[PDB]
């Protein structure tokens, strides 16, 4: 567990930063939402 | 003395050693059990 160990840390910091991305796709298409609706309000719980 | 009758040499003497028994779960051997336990609930972990 010393030894293996450090590839762990990549395991969870690696899905850490997975997590942020999904948001940053979800925003940038409720965008493409917002083009054709509304503005950053119903355009975003209308996907949900 | 007299002529020896018959001769001899220094030699060593220890166990034939034993049956081998190796592990039937050796394949198992080369990492902690742990992290064996770690990547089956990383196995679910990264999935769910």
């Amino acid at each position: 567990v010393q030894n293996i160990g450090g590839i762990f840390i990549v395991l969870a910091a690696g899905l850490v930063l997975s997590v942020f991305v999904a948001v940053g796709e979800f925003l940038y298409k409720s965008k493409k939402n917002a083009q054709l609706e509304k503005r950053s309000f119903c355009s975003a719980m209308v996907e949900e | 003395f007299s002529k020896p009758f018959m001769t001899l040499g220094i030699s060593i003497l220890y166990r034939k050693p034993n049956g081998t028994n190796p592990g039937v779960f050796s394949f198992l051997n080369p990492l902690s059990p742990d992290i064996w336990m770690y990547v089956l609930l990383a196995c679910l972990g990264v999935s769910c």
